Formats: structure tokens, sequence, C-alpha cells
């Protein structure tokens, strides 16, 4: 059963095993069961850890339900794949990726006075091809002041760095004037409309190029896994795979009583139903209850 | 010589062969909506399997397909969102009546394609006399539900809806598009509310204009609500909820209209209670409260818990700038009720987080004896997207349900709250808002 | 057909490590 | 697939005209496989004419 | 036997979801007993 | 889809575009008589303007019945399409069995016939492993778990470098 | 096998026809099997003249007389004047030549 904080996370979720846990919970509440009071407890560090591990139970069956657009031509399979992961972010409680990674910046650098310590605590989230181009330009503005460039904004020594880092950001290809004019806004709704149409033209060309770089790495991983496997004789392949299949079954049979190992071996019985339901009618496929 | 299941088997053998082209998969889909084939899901699945496999696409077969997907009510996100590839490639090739069908179908399915709706709005704002007003509401329904807040189109649509009087189905699509954008421009809504006096042939657009008014909180216009009390058998139980929720939010008291609408949804929940979303079971409890019309004893107690469920789920998945606003408003609520120092505001805002009677959690809930006051912060996602920026109709939905639980909901909107410069001005804004609702505090 | 179950998070935001083209099309053409 | 392959292989292997005769296929080879064995005897016959 | 369901057949099979659940069922109740008992 | 859709019998398709199925509608004032002809069968029913509007009241919401998952079957479909590009170049292999006769055995150098018989044994090694298509499903499970861990990001499932770089300039080139 | 397509059994079978068409030798003896249409019409003629008990012997000599002068066909056509020395004739040349050198 679910712990009533999982089932609040699975309401806007749309995978199968989470909706049938919701639907049997809503069928219990139709038969007069009391909805248990959700906890007004679990302080700021424990609340961010439950949100970390309940979002990952919405993301994990959702990622396995998104077909990769491997070996497709065009942007719309890559835009479908990116839109399904956007919607998986919203179903799991994430915001927009722009609003969720900039929250990661301002959280990791809450205590930063100099921008060299910004550029070292946001190292995991910024590309090293871009972290280096902001560190080389930093040491030139460090050469003009011969004092550490501050994370102040009011400082004029930062204002000449922010005009040099804007020259770096346009060199990568990303419009730093359009990005800044979106998250700041404007007064009228007509001049803010044209900059949102120009941010979302960058943003869609941004997240497509992250999805397409993810597809081009799965395509390159699968093509090197296959070409290594096609160089084996077929007798080696069948026993390398039967050794890997049997070792991975035994790890789920060593684990007794665990919920994951009970569900692992129950899905092995559901794959063998799929192979057996196809053998009865192969022009029809698997037989669904209809 | 009149065979429906023998023509389904000949459509099934048309899309089960190996090289089905675009025109044959388009016309198999068109034939499945005119035949109304909701019962056979696998035959609809064989069509959308070949609809993704089809590589040719001219302007005619793409719009016949996307019409059939949208009209038939068939949802598959992977197939439809990859049909936006043909659409951006065929976009100058499309007629203005054809461009209205693809954007209404790709928008209504939720396809996040900013390159499509940017170029498909640019041909409406450039060639606006070329588009019939029914075709402007289709593009407006598409760009709104595709996640684009394109107000350059929403202004150019309103110039047409005041110049030409539109159909009732045309207006209710335009109201539904403006309700999701959250615009509530009374210069455009009232130009569309005069289309609902010639009668409405569908209940699905009388229910949708009902939802779109209450989401902007205008009011019920007396010819929508009496169109809804006679044709509330044409509506699905997920559609009759959003009719009654939209009438309750606009302030309708025609309780026999609510007898008609609740006569659909109550036997549907009694057959399968898990048939509706928990977001729609909560929109029933708002509608069963503000109009006050009752439900069965097994239903109205069940949807009362599903307001407690659907309000917690929106609190766990809080926008983190709403979490920054609630903990800011609760701090000003601690200063307003007397707390000069930080160990007093930190120990007071932890005491404001009492539990609601339905099981949910209220964030700023103050109790003095027999009177309770709830403070509500409504950030920007629940605000109207225009310049006066009143809060949307869903904030009075949450208020009047809590007011029927014993609370006196004081609304603190963030367009007014965060324009204030310091914590003392923010505390007197919160204190004045509590005095306006329950002056005992 | 079954995989090892992993429960670990990705903290870095990195490039996805495109692997190198194996020479199997060039070896089999040889 | 396999059922046609065991009746196409047997349709060829039951026909006795398909038995490969190396003397019919390669006539110059079986006349040289003979003169390998006849030249080994001729070397024994030259050794007895010399004796 | 035959003909399972559709909602039984829509489940992704070898996802984690239950290592993530088994970890959070042994990390969240084990860390509430860390912050309730914490002095440096 | 959304809750309310607004299409049906207005700007509808009036005729089919292919010859495999013949479509005719009778656009009357209230209703419409459809004439559908597919193969040997014909259907001729009547659909109202308010009969198509009730069609999208209940949604179909198609979903895929996969053997393991939709992710895995999309990787295995790519390995099956990659294994075709290797099979197509084993289709272009020269028929070495046309040189199996003894008029090629005995004209040839004895070491260039060992190599020829080793290059024929090599083709059966390559061909019997490229048609081992039952091994492609276990190869797809070597791609899945490393991909699925990159999607368990603590930031977002859809985050990447180009977005997180462009959202650094909003963080850096704003004040502090 | 095409890209997303399937393999048809009427193409897997014409491939197996190309494998079994190489199992035939490109020059072969036309070794005659006596069919049932002729070996019964000969046994009919033998049983009408009352030799039904030795009727099996009459057919075998007709089979062997065609078998002994079986002709060599190269590509379905008969190569004329093609003489071959068999493996049982050539092993009789060896066995007499061994016996006349051993003596």
């Amino acid at each position: 059963a679910v712990s009533k904080k999982e089932v609040l996370y699975f309401l806007s979720s749309k995978d199968a095993e989470s909706s049938t846990a919701v639907k049997s919970y809503l069928k219990s509440l139709y038969a007069g069961a009391q909805v248990e009071a959700t906890e007004t407890d679990a302080s700021e560090l424990i609340a961010q850890l439950e949100k970390k591990y309940l979002s990952a139970q919405v993301v994990e069956p959702g990622v396995h339900n998104i077909a990769l657009p491997l070996g497709e031509s065009g942007s719309a399979p890559v835009k479908r794949y990116a839109a399904e992961l956007f919607n998986l972010g919203a179903q799991a409680g994430f915001e927009c990726p722009f609003i969720e990674v900039s929250k990661k910046f301002g959280q990791e650098t809450a205590t930063s006075e100099t921008v060299k310590d910004v550029l070292n605590k946001t190292k995991s989230y910024v590309s090293a091809d871009y972290n280096a181009a902001l560190n080389e330009v930093l040491s030139s503005v460090e050469a003009e002041i011969n004092g550490p460039v501050l994370f102040d904004g009011k400082t004029e020594g930062f204002k000449k760095f922010a005009a040099k880092a804007k020259a770096v950001a346009v060199s990568r290809g990303l419009p730093a004037d359009t990005i800044l004019a979106y998250c700041a806004g404007s007064a009228n709704e007509d001049a803010a409309d044209k900059v949102s149409k120009e941010f979302f033209t960058w943003f869609e060309s941004a997240y497509t190029a992250d999805a397409a770089a993810e597809v081009k790495a799965i395509e390159a991983e699968a093509a090197s896994i296959l070409d290594r496997h096609l160089a084996k004789p077929v007798a080696q392949i069948r026993k390398e795979q039967a050794s890997a299949y049997a070792s991975l079954l035994k790890r789920a049979e060593t684990a007794k009583g665990a919920k994951w190992a009970e569900k692992y071996l129950e899905d092995v019985k559901a794959v063998q139903w799929f192979d057996a339901s196809v053998a009865e009618a192969p022009a029809s496929g698997p037989k669904v209850a209809a | 010589e009149n065979d429906v299941p023998a023509i389904l088997k000949e459509i099934d053998s048309l899309v089960s062969r190996e090289a089905v082209s675009a025109k044959e998969v388009s016309d198999a889909a068109v034939a499945l909506t005119y035949l109304q084939v909701k019962a056979n899901r696998r035959l609809w699945g064989k069509v959308l399997e070949k609809a993704g496999a089809a590589q040719d696409y001219d302007a005619a077969s793409l719009t016949n397909l996307l019409w059939a997907i949208n009209t038939g009510g068939v949802e598959h996100f992977k197939t439809v969102a990859e049909l936006a590839g043909p659409a951006v490639s065929l976009l100058p090739s499309l007629s203005p009546v054809q461009l209205s069908i693809v954007v209404e179908a790709l928008g209504g399915a939720g396809v996040k394609n900013y390159e499509l709706y940017n170029k498909a709005s640019a041909v409406v704002v450039s060639k606006i006399g070329e588009f019939k007003p029914a075709e402007i509401a289709r593009v407006l329904y598409g760009v709104a539900f595709g996640g684009v807040n394109d107000v350059a189109l929403a202004k150019a649509a309103g110039k047409v809806f005041a110049s030409t009087e539109v159909d009732s189905r045309t207006a209710a699509q335009a109201l539904y598009a403006l309700a999701k954008l959250g615009r509530a421009d009374k210069a455009t809504v009232d130009a569309l509310l005069k289309s609902f006096k010639k009668g409405t042939e569908s209940a699905s657009d009388a229910a949708a204009a009902s939802f779109a008014l209450g989401s902007l909180s205008f009011k019920a216009e007396k010819a929508i609500v009496d169109a809804l009390k006679a044709s509330a058998g044409d509506l699905a139980p997920a559609q009759a909820v959003e009719a009654a929720y939209g009438l309750a939010l606009s302030g309708a008291t025609d309780a026999e209209a609510f007898k008609a609408l609740f006569g659909v949804v109550a036997p549907a929940i009694e057959k399968a209670p898990d048939a509706l979303e928990v977001s729609s079971l909560a929109q029933l409890h708002v509608a069963s409260t503000i109009s006050g019309a009752k439900l069965p004893a097994a239903v109205g107690s069940f949807v009362a818990k599903a307001f407690g469920l659907a309000a917690d789920a929106a609190r766990l998945k809080r926008s983190s700038a709403e979490s920054a606003l609630v903990a800011d408003v609760a701090a000003a609520t601690a200063v307003a009720f007397g707390a000069q120092y930080r160990p007093e505001v930190a120990s007071a805002v932890a005491s404001y987080v009492k539990t609601a009677p339905d099981g949910s959690v209220l964030d700023i809930a103050i109790t003095k004896g027999d009177a309770k006051v709830l403070v509500q912060a409504v950030p920007s996602s629940l605000l109207t997207s225009t310049t006066p920026a009143k809060p949307l109709g869903h904030v009075a939905a949450y208020s009047k349900v809590r007011e029927a639980q014993g609370y006196a909901v004081a609304v603190v909107p963030a367009n007014e709250f965060e324009a204030l410069p310091d914590q003392k001005a923010k505390a007197q804004y919160v204190l004045a808002a509590i005095k306006k609702v329950a002056p005992s505090f | 057909y079954l995989a090892p179950l992993r429960s670990d998070f990705t903290e870095e935001i990195t490039a996805p490590k495109v692997a190198s083209a194996s020479n199997l099309v060039n070896e089999w053409n040889n | 697939y396999l059922a046609y392959a065991v009746t196409k292989k047997q349709e060829v292997q039951a026909d006795p005209s398909n038995i490969p005769f190396d003397e019919v296929l390669y006539p110059q080879l079986s006349e040289e496989l003979l003169e390998l064995e006849l030249s080994d005897i001729r070397e024994d016959e030259i050794a007895l004419e010399k004796a | 036997a035959d003909a399972k369901a559709l909602d039984e057949l829509r489940k992704p099979k070898f996802s984690s979801k239950y290592l993530i659940q088994h970890v959070s069922q042994k990390l969240i109740p084990a860390v509430k007993e860390w912050e309730k008992s914490y002095q440096p | 889809l959304t809750t309310f859709t607004f299409s049906g019998l207005q700007d509808a398709p009036v005729a089919a575009l292919s010859g495999s199925i013949k479509l005719n509608v009778a656009a009357k004032a209230g209703k419409a008589e459809v004439t559908v002809a597919a193969g040997a069968a014909k259907a001729a029913t009547q659909v109202s303007a308010a009969a198509l509007r009730k069609l999208s009241g209940s949604k179909i919401s198609l979903a895929e019945v996969a053997r393991i998952s939709v992710l895995h079957s999309s990787i295995q479909n790519y390995l099956l399409s990659l294994s075709n590009e290797r099979y197509q170049l084993l289709s272009q292999w020269p028929d070495f069995t046309t040189m199996y006769g003894k008029d090629f055995y005995y004209r040839a150098h004895p070491e260039d016939l060992k190599k020829f018989y080793d290059a024929a044994d090599e083709y059966y090694k390559l061909y019997e492993t490229v048609t081992e298509f039952d091994s492609l499903s276990a190869l797809a499970s070597q791609v899945v778990p490393n991909y699925a861990a990159r999607r368990r990001s603590t930031v977002h499932p859809a985050i990447g470098s180009t977005v997180a770089d462009g959202a650094f300039t909003n963080f850096l080139l704003s004040k502090q | 096998w095409k890209k997303g397509k399937t393999v048809s059994i009427e193409n897997l079978n014409t491939v197996t026809d190309k494998y079994a068409a190489a199992l035939v030798p490109k020059r072969k003896l036309a070794l005659p099997v006596l069919p049932e249409g002729v070996k019964k019409a000969v046994e009919d003629f033998a049983a009408s003249v009352g030799q039904a008990k030795n009727a099996s012997e009459v057919s075998e000599l007709l089979a062997k007389s065609l078998a002994e002068k079986a002709v060599v066909t190269e590509g379905g056509k008969v190569v004329e004047g093609f003489s071959y020395v068999s493996k049982a004739v050539a092993a009789k040349v060896i066995a007499t030549r061994r016996a006349e050198v051993h003596e």
C-alpha cells in the first residue's frame, strides 16, 4: 500500500502502476474510509529529501514510458521526446528546467561574495566549455582591477566583467540580451510578448539540442555495443547472455521479502506471458482483455 | 448492404498491410469518426501506428487526419506530437481553413512546439482578413493550449470578435482559449457573450463557456445556464463537472440547472468512483458547495475528501515561488499579530500551519477561540495575465470551500503584496486584509 | 533482457559522452 | 521455413542423378588420380626389370 | 490466464521505482531520528 | 486532449483522398448522411452535428503494450535497424561457393586455398551472429540503466547543458 | 530484408531454392529411375503372359539396361561423345596391375 504522501504525488502522475494505486485508493475512500491527515511536520531538510525521492518514483516509470527517437530524421521526434520529459517534470513536481536549474544556482551560491567562488560552486551545472570561457575572461577583468571581482552588481568592477561575460555568452550562441529581458520582464504586455516569443525561440532551440545530444549518445552507445557484439561468435553470445540473465535472476531470488525483488520476478512472469500470448496469435499480438 | 462491423473489418485490413500511405491512413481515420468507433480501441490504435509511420504528407491528408484525431477524441501524445513535423514543413502550403484545423488539433493535444505556434500565429496576425472568425478561435485555442502565452494573437482575435458577431460554438472556443491564458478582457468577453442568445446546438460549448466565465469570474448570462439545464445529458461526467464548477465560480443560483448537471456526475461516480480525475472530483466539491445543491450521501462525502486530496497535491507540488510567498506572507502575519523579533516570527509561523477538517494542511491558519481566519496567498499563476491583475476564479473556489469549513479567508495577492518595500508595510497590508474579512482579529 | 536496478541520482549536468565509431563497417568491408 | 528446407534438401538428395561423380565432373582429375596409383606400380616394375 | 488487461499491460517493467521506494522507506524514517537527535 | 473540443461537421473532410476507401457525406441542415465504402462493404448512416460533438466526451487515450517497456523497445528497434545495415553488407558478399569445385582446388596455391576456405568459414561466423536477433533484446538492457540514471537528475529530467548554460547568464549577468 | 519491413516466406523459400540448386552437380549422369508408370506397364505385360511370379525380375533388367548406358547431361542437354572411366573400372585397372607386378 501507499503511504498517503506517495498518493498525493501520484494524482497528476499518469503511469499505470501509480494510477492503479490511486484508483484503488479512491475506491477505498468511496467506501467511507477516512483520508489520513497529511503531516504538518518534516522540517526543511527532510521535506526536500522526501520531494527528492517521491519525484524519482514518478520520473522512473515515466522515463521508461518515453520512446527515444533513435535514428529518426527531423526535429519533431526530438521535440516530442523533449516535450514528454517536460511533462514528466511537471507530473513529478518539477518546474520549468529554466526555473529549476536557476534555483540550483542561487542555492549553491547563497554565500558567495566573489564571482570566482560562484564559478567554482556552480561547476557541476555549467558546461566546462563554458565554465572555462568565463574563467579566462574573469582573469582579464581580474588583471584590470587586481582585486577579486565581487558578486555585487553595484560594483563597477563587476559591470565591466558582466559586459565581457556577455561577449562570451553571445559567442556560445545564446542571446544573453533575450534571456535577461525575459526573466526581468517589462511594463507593457505587448513589448513583453515579443521578447517571450524570442526567448521561447531560443529555449526550444536549446532543449532540442539537449535532447538531440542525448539521442546522439544513445545512438553512439548502441552502435558500439552492437559492433562489439557482432564481432563475437554466436556461441559466445548465447552464454555471455545466459550468464548475465541467470546472475541477475539470482540477485532477485537472493532478496526475499523485498518489494523490488517481488516485483522484479513478477515482471519476469509478465514477459513470459508476453512471449506466450504472441505465440498463440502472432498476427494479432498480445491478447488484451477487451 | 448496410454493414458497419463488416466495414470495420475492411478498414482493419486496410491499415494492417505493410505500406499504408498518408492518404489511406488519413481516410481510415476520417471513416472511424463518422462511424463513431469509440468502442474499438485497437482499430484506432492501428491507425495511429500507421499515422506515425507515414512519411509523405500533403496539406490535405494531414488536416483530415488531425481533424479525425481531435473530433474522435483519440489521444496518443507520441503520434500527434510527431505530426507537428509535417505541419511546420507544410505550413505555407496550408489553406487558412486548414491551418486552423492543425493548430486546434496539435494545440488541444498539448504538443509543446514553439516553432509551430510562432509561425502559425504570424500568419494569423499578418493575414487576418483571410481568416474566418471560426478559424481565429481555432488558432487561439491551439496556441493557448500549446503553452504559448501569445497575447499578440489574443488582441488581434478580440478585434475580430467585436467587429463580426460569431457563432455560439465559435465564441465558446474563444472563451475557453482566453480562460486558459487568463485574460478576462471584458471588452472581448462581452463581445462573445452576445453570441449565446440564438440558442446553442451543443451542450459542450455551453458547458465550455460556463467553465470559461467562472474561471475568469464574470457571471452566468441566463441563456448559457438555461441552455445547460435542458441539455445536461449530452455532457460527459468530466464535462458536466466543469460546467457546474464554472457556474458556481460565476455565481449562479439556478439550482435546477445544478440538478441536471449533478444528475450526470452522481451515477457516474456511483458506478466507478475512480472514473474521474481527483482534480475533477475536487471541482465537483466546489460546485456542490457554492451553489449548495446536494449530491448523494455516498458521493458528496466522497468528493469532500477529494478536495482534501487535490489541495494537498497542489501544496506538495508547490511552485517554490509560491513557497517563497507563503512563508513571506506568514511572516508578515506574525508581525501583524505581534512579534518584534525573529525567534517570535519563527515560532509563530510554525503555529499557523494547522490541519484543515478534511485532512489537508492550511499554511496560515489562525484560531482565536471560536473564530478562525485563514490567510491565502495567490502568487501569479493564479492571477489574471493582464495589467489590472485580479486573481483568477479558482481563488474564490478555494475561499468559499474553506469558508464553508469555518474559516474567514483573507486573500493576499502577490501583485499587491510584493510591490511593498518593507516588512512593516507588508504586515499592515496583511492586517487590513484580515480586518476586512473577520474584524474580531 | 533484464537490467540491473539502480537507485542513484545525477548531480552533474554534463554532456552525454558520445562514443566513438567502431570500425565494423570498415572491417567487414575489408 | 525449416519444413520446406527438409523437403527441398531431400528432393535433391533423393534424386540419384544428383550424386556427384568425380569422374563425370572432372574427367582429367580421375584420370590423373589413376596415374598416381599406376605410376607407383610402374616404379616397382622398373625396379624388377633392373634386377 | 489469457487476456490480462490494458492497465496491467501499460506498466513499464524493469524500471526502478521500488529501489527508489525501498531506499526512501529506509532513508526517510532513518533521518527523522537524526535531526531529532542532533547536537554538534 | 482537453476537456472540451470544438470540431465536428464544420470544415470537416467531405470526401476521401485515396481510392482504397470511398467517402461521401450529405451535408444537410441538422444532420449528415455519411456514405462510406471500403472494399466490398458499404456503410451509410446518419450523423448529427451534435453527434460528433459527443464523440470527444470520452477519450480513447491509446497506450502501448510493450514487452518490457516503451523505452526498451525503442532501443531494441534501433538495434534491429542497426543490425539491418550490417546485414545489408553481408548481402553483398561474393558467392564463394561458386569456387568450391576441384578445378579451383587444384589450380590454386595450397596456401591461397587455406585462406579461401577460411574466408568462407568467416562469412558463416559473421552471418550467423548478425541474424541472432534474439540477442538484441539483452543488448538493449545494457543501454537502459545508464540512460535512466541520467534522467534521475536532481535538477530536472529534461535538463541539459545548453539550457543550464543559458540560464547561467540570467543568473550571472543579473545582480548577485 | 528491408529496413522496417519483414521477411516473407515466399522469399525465404526462393533463397532455399538457390541453395539446393547448387547441390546438383554441373555435369551429371542421367541415372534413370524406372517410374511406376512404366514399371507397372511392364509388369502388366509380364503378368498377362503369365510370368507374374518372375515379374520383378523382368522390370529390373529394363532398369539396369538404361542404367548401364546412362548418358552424361551437362546443363540438362546431353554432351555427346563423353566417355568417362568410373571409380570401379579404374580400381580394376589398379588391381590387375598390382597383381602382375606382384607376380
